[PDB]
């Protein structure tokens, strides 16, 4: 059967995804601009929300 | 006596015609003789910074020596030497050092500012970056070197002589000896008559001193392991009338431990690097103590002080150790790296940053395995031992503590005695 | 100009960002060599992290509609081996457009004509020129660069005679044949080997590309003898067997033979290409239709043991052959079978060599699948040429297997033929050459691909390897299957029986200049390779009396 | 739901589509009810697919039976027929759905 | 809305909840990580363990910059000690890892050809040690009650496996029992 839905921790961190989507926004076109080096930190970066991503796209789903 | 030709961590032919020349922490160095000529071929660990090649061989280079910058070769019959940078900056030189009869070059060292060529005979002739030769020195015969960047430190030994060491730096005007020919008691390789048919006998044949590996450690402690399976460090290295000699690893007593009490010889140590608590190195599962084509995967083991008995493990039963019994090693262990770590601030500061948590943490353990000692001479009524754990103290918070396991104890006389060690500091403190 | 560290730094640089910031590679699929050095590049800039985008192209007029139609932000365009002869720049018109420019090529060229605006002129064609020719023509060092810049009227007349006296050695030069004098499968791997990476999968594929050329020259190798040995030395993995690992993907040497694919199956239909051996001889079947039957049917070939009988005791079989032939060496002397060749193993699934090999990866390119029939035959051969290059995988097996299949039947099928033709006689030596016009006959379909037709001509140009002490000269065949008499026509090469002295290369592209350049009259040059061409069928009659007159070898 | 030319559910079993035609209209109001879903999601969350979970960032994918220039967006992609890439992954999702690339 | 697999896992996300636990590495080189969960450090020491969760390791792995310890029961002196605990008890399993067999094939793609002679020993030494849990589950199975069972030391892999129909016999022996009062 069904669970409460836990709002309050969901719309917590669904300000949290909102920002970081935004931190890689103007770190990258900085990168850009300052390219006339290291491709670590931004694929990890990139990679990292969208499987937090993934997990809530099931999770509304099975709603 | 005859000498051979050493290299770090080098192992023989054996029963193959391939062998390492070198082994570090930053790769190693084989070669593959096909008939004819050597192929050597250089592989490093980090894959992602340097790029793996390999070069035909026409002079058959056996003396090899790796550091971060570059890769220098020597022949030990015709004195020919070549240096060869791994960025292309810098442009390849030959250049050959003229050896009279009976004379060879047994071992060699590269620095980025400094060259230095070492013979059987024990001329000490340096050389810079760009090839400009330096005044001649005549020393004794030199039969091990190693060397991280800056300085030069050589190993003695003749026929009617013993094993020493000397430390030096190669400055700017003039050569300045921090060490000059002090005796090291290393034990020498007890070749047997029994050895003779063993599978072991080629190992010693290349290396009679039986030094296996040495290099220096990341916070510039020299270091030394030898044929006796003991890592020796060298403490209070600054003052040459202080300078000690402290055995922290043992590898005779932590293979016994992990087998279960067994008796076997198929497991062994070769060390690799060490960074102030961990040495590294490849598990070798054979007869042959030496390691061969694919290397293992490297392993993690801590360093423990070799303070153990052997019929009282066996009554008390991987074998296990109790916690009553581990404080006596636990407190050895952190008594020696306290003391090299405060004087290494102190004079040469911070090197990666993050010295002060270490300090801290070990510091706290420090004080903390003291009092399970402290706990167990009060359970047995012996308050007089109890009164020199206390001043053993460092932190002022530690004495607090000592004064609840005393009432505890109910032991009224040792806390006020407790409370003495305390106004005695803070006078000293205030002048 | 280019050391080969440099330009991998300076191209690593130019496109490493996490967008469409797409270098994009080309490649042609009518050679086996183009394709396995690409395939050791790819993988590089797979571990190296880059993102990328591969086309094949198959046609030389269709380098127009696949790269000068569609670009936008392509800085890096990189290309294999496609304008040694003719220039892209005169074919592709770029004007100059921001001296430190704004897209440049490379080229990896494997041909001996060069352009001299290719190395000497460098702004967007960024040549690999290290050292492969130390001597590009070194006389060149006065004729264009005084080319460049161009009482006078007695000293600028001897002025003119100087730039004509330039023009000459510009006239002999440009006027060359072609071949591949080094493999590019030579050249990638050294550059490699200055960065450094240990694995057996490269040493594995550089020499596939060089052993492909073992039918159309033999000394270009013939170098690399030594640099084979070298580094499977080098890179030896180990000393002992070290035996039964499943992997490891263990390196040896074994000897090997002309008599082909025999470790893979067959030493039935061996007895075809036994007697292709033979057709080296001095037959094609009489004699040896005897002859094979001492050295063959010896022993009676099984069903179920000969699974093992010509897979393991073959060994004996092969010692045997091999103290048959050293008893048929100072008798015989025929040295096209003792071999010293290569081999690997994958610690199961038996013992493939590189021999046969590059065999199967020839017949699978061409089997396994107005103006309107060649846009629906040129989509056929790119698709195909894809599933080759996937078979470099363990995931290939059962499919490796249909190539091997494919293969011996195929030569079933050419020798079919071949054998037709002969018995025809409609070879006929005019005054030069030899003439063959393939009429019709039964099975035309597998003659519109191009690399059927070298391998006929591989089998027609050894039956004419007997003596023959005058008139050396290879031939030119004709066939048609399609409408309006396509007609690739083609060239061969001629021959030595293991004896290259003279310098024989080529003449028909300095004739096919010739009859391209005097009335355009549906004739075209737009498949790749210059030694094919296409004709009309009322032109083919007036090409040979244009050829027959126009001696220019 | 939408991915590539949604109101397009045509050239799809003319013979029922006629018969869901009549269901269309119950059809759509799924798919007006799906936009809004998507919509009124007060972030940026795809509900159009991408159901099995991502493993890797790099990945061989060949092309065929398709033509034209399509991915206006993200970078245009330049699809040229039978042609592989190789590119990152959060790209190709949208069009594997969509049935224009063939192989992983 | 999936309606495919929805009572159960699918095998690929099996796997997405144990690549979120953390081992150790041996790191080579020298901002970094801001990644939420980072922990991110400055230039960095070799010769050192450190606590990093996996899947960021296998994709430092490919870019080839580090390198991977094996975990402490991963040598084969090991697992022996294993199979006699059991041998001599049918009734159970006696000492389990909890995630062993979706680890080992993470640990079999460039995470093999580390590691000091495991071929031809080490899948030796693990296939054997699936089936000797699966012979233990079919005994299990065939001693069940109602309503209560004993499973103590299960991978969460045959927790995926077992699932799908020990729940609907079980289930419908329910309604007959049940539906009989």
């Amino acid at each position: 059967e069904l669970l409460p839905y836990p709002h309050q921790l969901m719309k917590r961190l669904l300000n949290r995804i909102s920002m970081q989507s935004q931190l890689i926004e103007n770190i990258s076109m900085g990168f850009l601009d300052m390219q006339n080096e290291s491709k670590l930190p931004l694929l990890c970066m990139e990679t990292e929300l969208e499987r937090l991503k993934f997990v809530i796209r099931s999770y509304i789903r099975c709603r | 006596f005859r000498y051979m030709p050493f290299s770090p961590a080098g192992t023989p032919f054996g029963f193959t015609d391939r062998r390492y020349l070198t082994m570090n922490e930053v790769g190693y160095v084989s070669t593959v003789k096909n008939s004819e000529q050597y192929s050597i071929t250089v592989s490093f660990f980090d894959v992602g910074r340097f790029r793996e090649y390999h070069f035909e061989d026409l002079f058959g280079y056996d003396l090899c020596f790796l550091n971060e910058k570059g890769t220098l070769f020597g022949q030990s019959k015709t004195g020919q030497i070549q240096y060869r940078p791994h960025d292309s900056i810098h442009s390849n030189w030959t250049k050959i050092i003229p050896l009279q009869a009976g004379e060879r070059i047994t071992s060699v060292a590269a620095t980025p500012v400094r060259v230095i060529v070492g013979t059987s005979l024990g001329y000490f002739r340096s050389f810079n970056q760009f090839g400009v030769p330096f005044a001649v020195e005549k020393t004794s015969p030199i039969v091990a070197l190693t060397a991280q960047n800056y300085r030069v430190f050589s190993v003695h030994y003749s026929q009617f002589h013993g094993l020493s060491y000397s430390l030096s730096e190669l400055g700017t005007s003039s050569k300045r000896y921090y060490k000059r020919e002090c005796p090291l008691p290393m034990s020498l390789p007890n070749i047997n008559s029994d050895m003779k048919k063993d599978a072991n006998l080629d190992y010693y044949n290349f290396n009679p001193m039986g030094i296996k590996s040495l290099f220096f450690s990341s916070y510039g402690d020299p270091c030394i392991f030898g044929s006796d399976n003991t890592l020796l460090l060298l403490s209070k290295w600054r003052s040459p009338e202080e300078s000690k000699w402290l055995p922290i690893l043992d590898s005779n007593m932590e293979i016994w431990k992990m087998s279960g009490g067994k008796e076997t010889t198929d497991i062994h140590v070769w060390p690799l690097a060490l960074a102030y608590d961990t040495l590294n190195c490849i598990l070798v599962k054979g007869k042959h103590i030496w390691p061969e084509f694919p290397l293992p995967l490297p392993s993690e083991m801590e360093i423990r002080m070799p303070v153990f008995v052997k019929s009282k493990l066996l009554e008390e039963n991987e074998i296990q150790i109790p916690v009553s019994m581990a404080a006596e090693e636990e407190y050895l262990r952190s008594k020696v790296l306290s003391e090299l770590l405060t004087d290494t601030l102190e004079n040469d500061g911070e090197m990666y940053g993050n010295e002060n948590e270490v300090l801290a943490a070990l510091n706290g353990a420090y004080d903390k395995a003291l009092l399970r000692l402290f706990a167990s001479a009060c359970s047995d009524q012996n308050v007089e031992k109890a009164l020199s754990l206390a001043h053993e103290l460092k932190q002022d918070r530690a004495l607090t503590a000592a004064v609840k396991i005393s009432e505890r104890a109910e032991l009224p006389s040792l806390v006020k005695k407790i409370n003495n060690i305390r106004e005695a500091r803070y006078e000293q403190q205030l002048k | 100009i280019s050391q080969f560290s440099e330009a991998y730094n300076k191209i690593l640089r130019n496109s490493s960002s996490h967008s469409s910031c797409q270098l994009v590679i080309f490649v042609s699929c009518l050679n086996i060599d183009a394709l396995c050095a690409t395939k050791m590049l790819s993988l590089l800039f797979k571990k190296q992290l880059v993102q990328s985008q591969i086309v094949p192209i198959f046609g030389y007029s269709e380098l127009r509609r696949h790269y000068s139609q569609l670009d936008d932000n392509i800085n890096s365009l990189l290309l294999v081996g496609f304008g040694g002869v003719i220039d892209l720049e005169a074919f592709l018109e770029i004007d100059p457009q921001e001296q430190s420019f704004r897209r440049d090529i490379y080229v990896l060229d494997a041909h001996r004509p060069w352009n001299l605006d290719n190395i000497f002129g460098s702004q967007i064609i960024q040549c690999f020129d290290d050292g492969t020719v130390d001597d590009t023509l070194g006389e060149q060092k006065e004729a264009y660069y005084k080319l460049l810049e161009l009482n006078d009227l007695s000293k600028r007349k001897q002025r003119k005679k100087q730039i004509h006296e330039y023009e000459g050695v510009l006239e002999e030069y440009y006027s060359q044949g072609t071949t591949v004098v080094n493999s590019i499968s030579a050249q990638i791997y050294s550059l490699l080997s200055a960065i450094g990476e240990t694995n057996l999968s490269n040493l594995w594929l550089n020499i596939l590309g060089t052993t492909s050329l073992d039918i159309a020259y033999a000394q270009v190798y013939n170098r690399l003898y030594p640099l084979l040995q070298d580094e499977v030395k080098r890179l030896t993995p180990s000393s002992r067997n070290s035996v039964k690992t499943p992997d490891t993907l263990t390196l040896n040497i074994q000897p090997d033979y002309y008599l082909f694919l025999l470790r893979h199956s067959s030493l039935y239909d061996s007895f075809y290409y036994s007697n292709y051996v033979n057709a080296k001889l001095s037959l094609w079947n009489e004699n040896g239709k005897k002859r094979l039957h001492k050295m063959f049917a010896r022993m009676g070939i099984p069903l179920s043991t000969a699974q093992e009988t010509w897979l393991y005791m073959d060994h004996s079989i092969k010692r045997e052959l091999g103290i048959i032939f050293d008893k048929n060496l100072d008798r015989y002397g025929l040295q096209d079978i003792i071999r010293d060749g290569f081999v690997r193993t994958l610690g199961y699934r038996g013992s493939i060599s590189a021999s046969e090999f590059v065999e199967a990866l020839t017949a699978l390119l061409e089997v396994g699948n107005s103006a309107q029939k060649l846009t629906n035959l040129r989509k056929r051969w790119v698709s195909n040429f894809w599933l080759s290059w996937d078979a470099l995988d363990d995931r290939k097996v059962e499919l490796l297997n249909r190539g091997i299949q494919l293969a011996q039947d195929l030569q079933r099928a050419i020798f079919n033929t071949g054998v037709a033709i002969l018995e025809k006689k409609l070879i006929k030596h005019l005054r030069i050459y030899r003439l063959c016009v393939l009429q019709d006959g039964p099975d035309l379909d597998l003659y519109r691909n191009p690399l059927t037709l070298l391998r006929l001509g591989n089998w027609l140009i050894e039956c004419c390897a007997e003596s023959e002490d005058k008139q050396l000269l290879p031939m030119v065949l004709a066939s048609i299957d399609e409408n309006t008499d396509t007609y690739l026509v083609a060239g061969l090469t001629p021959r030595y029986p293991r004896g290259t002295k003279k310098p024989i290369l080529n003449n028909f592209s300095m004739a096919f200049q010739q009859i391209t350049a005097e009335t355009d009259a549906k004739v075209r040059i737009d498949n790749f390779e210059s030694s094919i061409i296409e004709i009309r069928r009322e032109d083919l009659s007036p090409f040979l009396e244009k050829l027959t007159l126009s001696g220019l070898l | 739901n939408g991915l590539d030319l949604m109101s397009s559910i045509t050239f799809s079993q003319q013979d029922t589509n006629n018969l869901s035609h009549q269901e269309q209209e119950y059809l759509k109001e799924y798919c007006d009810l799906i936009t809004d879903l998507k919509s009124g999601d007060l972030v940026d969350i795809d509900l159009s697919g991408s159901l099995v979970p991502p493993s890797d960032v790099f990945i061989d994918v060949r092309v065929l039976k398709d033509a034209g220039e399509i991915q206006t967006e993200y970078g245009v992609f330049n699809l040229i027929k039978d042609s592989q890439f190789f590119v990152r992954q959060s790209d190709v999702e949208r069009l594997i759905q969509q049935g224009y690339l063939q192989k992983i | 809305l999936p309606a495919h697999l929805q009572q159960t896992f699918s095998p690929e996300e099996i796997q997405f909840i144990v690549e979120n636990e953390p081992i150790k590495i041996f790191p080579r080189i020298t901002w970094q990580l801001i990644t939420t969960d980072d922990k991110a450090l400055n230039n960095m020491v070799a010769m050192r363990s450190t606590e990093v969760v996996l899947w960021i390791a296998l994709l430092l792995k490919q870019q080839s910059k580090c390198s991977i310890v094996a975990p402490q029961w991963l040598t084969t002196k090991e697992l022996d000690r294993k199979i006699q605990y059991e041998k001599t008890h049918p009734d159970r399993f006696s000492e389990l890892p909890w995630n062993w067999l979706v680890l080992a094939r993470i640990l079999f793609n460039k995470a093999k050809d580390d590691f000091h002679d495991p071929i031809h020993e080490l899948r030796g030494k693990i296939q054997d040690l699936r089936e000797i849990r699966q012979i233990k589950v079919l005994k299990g199975l065939k001693y069940l009650n109602e309503s209560h069972l004993q499973l103590d030391n299960l991978s969460l892999l045959e927790i995926n496996e077992l699932r799908p129909f020990i729940t609907e016999i079980m289930d419908k022996l329910r309604e007959i029992h049940t539906a009989s009062l």
